[PDB]
RNA sequence: GGAGAAGCAAACAUUUAUUGAUCCCAAGAUUACCGAAUGGAGUAAUCCAGCUAGCAAGAUGCUAGCUAUCUAUUAUUUAAAUAAUAGAGGCGAUACCAGGGGAAGUGAACCAUCUAAGUACCCUGAGGAAAAGAAAUCAAAGAGAUUCCCUUAGUAGUGGCGAGCGAAAAGGGAGUAGCCCAAACUUUAAAUGUGUCAAGCUGCAGAGCGUUGCAUUUAUGGGGUUGUAGGACGUUUAGGCUUAGUCUGUAAUAAGCAAAAAAGUUACAAAAUAUUUAUAUAGAAGAAUAAUCUGGAAAGUUUAACCAAAGAAGGUGAUAGUCCUGUAAUUUAAAUGUAAAUAUCUUUUUAAAAUGUUCCUGAGUAGGACGAGGCACGAGAAACCUUGUUUGAAGCUGGGGAGACCACUCUCCAAGGCUAAAUACUAGAAAGCUACCGAUAGAGAAGAGUACCGUGAGGGAAAGGUGAAAAGAACCCCGGGAGGGGAG
RNA sequence: CUCUAGUCUGUUUAAAAAGGCAGGGAUGAGCUGUGAAUAGGAGUGAAAGGCUAAACAAACUCGGAGAUAGCUGGUUCUCCC
RNA sequence: UUUGAUGGAGGUAUCAGAAGUGAGAAUGCAGGUAUGAGUAACGAAAAAAUGGGUGAGAUUCCCAUUCGCCGAAAACCUAAGGUUUCCUGGGUAAAGGUCGUCUUCCCAGGGUUAGUCGGCCCCUAAGGCAAAGCUGAAAAGUGUAGUCGAUGGGAAACGGGUU
RNA sequence: UAGGUAGUCAAGGUGCCAAGAAAUAGCUUCUAAGGUUAGGCUAUAAGGGACCGUACCGCAAACCGACACAGGUAGGUGGGA
């Protein structure tokens, strides 16, 4: 699914809320909610390739930009360990 | 169901047509809880016994009386029955006096 | 209910064979038309079932010789 | 399945009687799980004669209508289906038990 | 358990049973084929096989035993591939629980915000309960986990300030229980990186220049778990010893052995016992009425008793405490299930308080910005909590919360994981109760999801009563029977 | 073999769309058998708001549901003020 | 509330309490029975007649001799479907638009025999399912290797007799 | 004897454009890993036929229309004038 294969992020369902009028913190008399509809917020998965010198080959994973940022911060092996997944589950 | 009367005993009929007439128990239908006393509750019945046409006839036979309507009667006495344990034997005795049946 | 409660394993096997003879012949005579004791069929069938359990208990070792 | 669970019982009917008298054919009720080969083997073991051939039929169950204690249809009951065997012997062969 | 039995019902024959049947309870055996159906397939109850063994084996023969998928763990270069085990698949409960998705008929006398409502329904997961749970909590009181009742209170607030929606704390009860990790250092290594001089070890010394030097991950034993306490340092200590605190023997501590306690309900795990007249699944015993009258029949009338830890309720030819089955109070267990208690066994402590130094104490986390959701609270000055898109810290000389925000002050310690009871539920099994129904009522159904209707999903009826006992009308007469007239 | 102009019968019909006279096509945009495919705000449609199990300007079954009605109907013994 | 007849086993006075507490109508619901009425109809304008037989009973059943109708059928043989309706013996509660000894109705028994027919099986079309791969809150959606799927393609028989 | 139709020869012949199933089966043939009585082939005598359906109606009082219904129901036979 649109699911980060590392963390488990998935799309989040919510509303779509139009508003008419001017907020009181802008001098307006207020705002009014219109007709709410249903909508979905989608994770932006990236089909990234990580080259692993440890076995000299590239592994492709579905990760979100957030997980990519965290991998750049901490290191792929440690991040996989923290989320209790192993590189051999991919490939 | 469970009962304390044995086939072959001699019983006195408490109620019905045959007051106090004393007869032997011939059979016990414990599905219906009824008992057949010899020469008691004596009814006339017709039988063809089969469809071919030699003859049919009227015979006399006893009808099943309910269990509750008889009571054990031994040596000139009728009474309820209790049971006792002696000599590793579930034996029966008369509640009125307490003797070997 | 006949009494085999002392028989040995192979004696029971022989009993089973000749009882199966008896049952087959009894069925044949019943179809041919007159058999005085129809319930003999039920009796023989129950005997055979007894033998089957008792043999089975021999192999299973529940009942030891 | 031993050769005794195969053969159930013969059939004594007008048709089978004339057939047996004329062309030496024997008809049996057999078990529904038998087939040609073990019916032949069973015939051999039982009557010590080998049949030339065997034919088998599946007789369907006859339906009856069930009526209440008063009497009026409340459902469809049915007999048990069964299997019939025609057994063909050599012209000198015979089966005696009949 | 004791004399009948061959189901729910007898008929009419024919056997079984005192050599202890039928029946009841427990264990076991058999257990066709289909169905998660799983050797492949398929129109579910039926075809097609492979491999091994047995049938004279063999020509589309028969009987047995294996060969489906997924997850986790190892035998591997966990991937490919098998192999090894362990656990899952489906159903039930037209109930309860958690998570995900989520309406509308309606109300607002229209209607769009709002309401109905996180209801109906769908989907994924479990359990005997689930969920939640041992404060980065409440809230201005000094309380001390979670959950469920009573109140606060229809109050505080909230709302096209319209309809409506609607707290929690305090205080009163039910029930009670608190713990385990990560890290700090350190122990046995493996693997991966990296290295040739002081890289190691309590400090005197000789040895010693690599006890792999050190790191990273995995596995393993110790160590420890919190209003900043805990490690290394500081001595008293340190049971006493044996090993070593890189090597040997000395001042100086650890790895093992005496001395004790807790535990399968969290707090390590796995059982086996006996033991408990504990209990559940069969049973045993169980009290004390005669006469009279009417009547087809007595239990009823009448006159007298007798039992009662038993006058609950049914049946018996009319209304029975003493006729039967039972009821009160007692009690049966070889076998099996479940409970406790006892030891067996298992694990743990092989010590505690004592002062400051450096180290550790959960990171893409707290928080910020934007778009949404949950808070009773609809953006409103909008706190708090969850989150998608982004940005991003402090490291106790710290950080969170206290309904915008700031200061001071007060409380608490997040980004790790567990936990019984009070609670909710009864399709059901056992024992009962009823100002509940008595056949158009009560479950749709006293005979039923049947008859019947629809291609299908599905919809769905009607029909109880002879008598106390068949004692079911022998026989005769009219009539083809049916039906009736006599006799019984 | 396939369809139904015109007309009549039928019209509490033999038939929940037929029957009797007849008529159009009939080597093709033909007719038909046996399977399969497309499903409800969707399908299909030589296009009629036609058809989708005899009902279609949004099928049927179950559930929300005892939906909502300012509308219509019904609401059971007696006497006294 | 008193008495007769029927009935053959349960009811009731006073006080107090509680309601599924009083029906003539909702084109109400269910059952029974009137009315129209012994009236319309008895399902196509192919057609019947006599004699004999059976039998309690015959316009209707059986047989015989005539007549009439269909005859690119209203004949014969296989499908699709039905499921004992098939044959023999027996029966007339009901069902048959009348009658009935009759029947496709009821009861009992009997009846379906395959190496060559049609399947199964070996093949594929339309199409379904589908490890992997890919995509989706979930259920699932696409989809290759594979496997199913006749209305098709594949070894083999004809004539006569018999119940 | 003579005539002679519907089949069949015929998936033929001759024209035409709208350019007219698939198969891993059957038949024939080629070989790899392999085999050289291990077989395959030609005969010849000996025996092995799987499992299921088989009645009856099938232009109709037995199927589809609630019916003993003037309707519908594929295909092969279709005498004589």
């Amino acid at each position: 699914a649109r699911k980060c294969e590392i963390t488990g992020k998935k799309t989040m369902f919510g509303n779509n809320v139009p508003r008419k009028g001017l907020a009181k913190k802008k001098g307006g008399a207020g705002q009014h909610i219109g007709v709410k509809t249903k909508r979905t917020f989608k994770v932006n998965l990236i089909n990234k390739k990580f080259f692993i010198p440890n076995l000299g080959r590239s592994v492709s994973i579905k990760v979100s930009a957030n997980a990519l940022r965290s991998i750049s911060k901490i290191g792929l092996d440690a991040f996989l360990k923290k989320n209790c997944k192993k590189i051999e589950n991919f490939l | 169901m469970k009962t304390k009367l044995k086939i072959g005993d001699s019983v006195k009929i408490l109620s019905g047509k045959d007051r106090g007439r004393i007869g032997k128990i011939a059979s016990i239908n414990r599905k219906k809880n009824k008992v057949i006393v010899e020469s008691c509750n004596m009814v006339k019945k017709v039988i063809k016994a089969r469809t071919p046409q030699e003859k049919g006839r009227i015979i006399d036979k006893e009808a099943a009386i309910d269990i509750s309507n008889v009571m054990i009667f031994v040596k000139g006495t009728s009474s309820r029955l209790g049971i006792r344990f002696e000599n590793n034997e579930k034996i029966r005795y008369l509640k009125k006096n307490g003797q070997r049946i | 209910m006949k009494n085999f409660k002392n028989f040995t394993l192979e004696d029971m096997k022989a009993k089973r064979l000749e009882l199966k003879k008896e049952y087959l012949d009894l069925r044949f005579k019943s179809v041919v038309g007159h058999v005085e004791n129809p319930l003999k069929k039920r009796e023989i069938r129950r005997d055979i079932a007894r033998l089957n359990t008792m043999i089975c208990e021999y192999e299973l070792g529940i009942r030891k010789v | 399945m031993k050769a005794y669970d195969i053969i159930v019982s013969p059939m004594l009917t007008e048709k089978t009687n004339t057939q047996r008298e004329s062309i030496n054919v024997y008809v049996f009720k057999v078990n529904k799980r038998a087939n040609k080969k073990e019916v032949g083997a069973a015939i051999k073991e039982l009557f010590n004669v080998t049949p030339v051939s065997c034919n088998l039929l599946n007789i369907k169950s006859k339906a009856k209508v069930v009526v209440s204690r008063k009497g009026y249809p409340i459902g469809k009951g049915k007999t048990s289906s069964w299997k019939k065997a025609y057994v063909y012997l050599k012209k000198e062969d015979k089966i005696d038990i009949f």
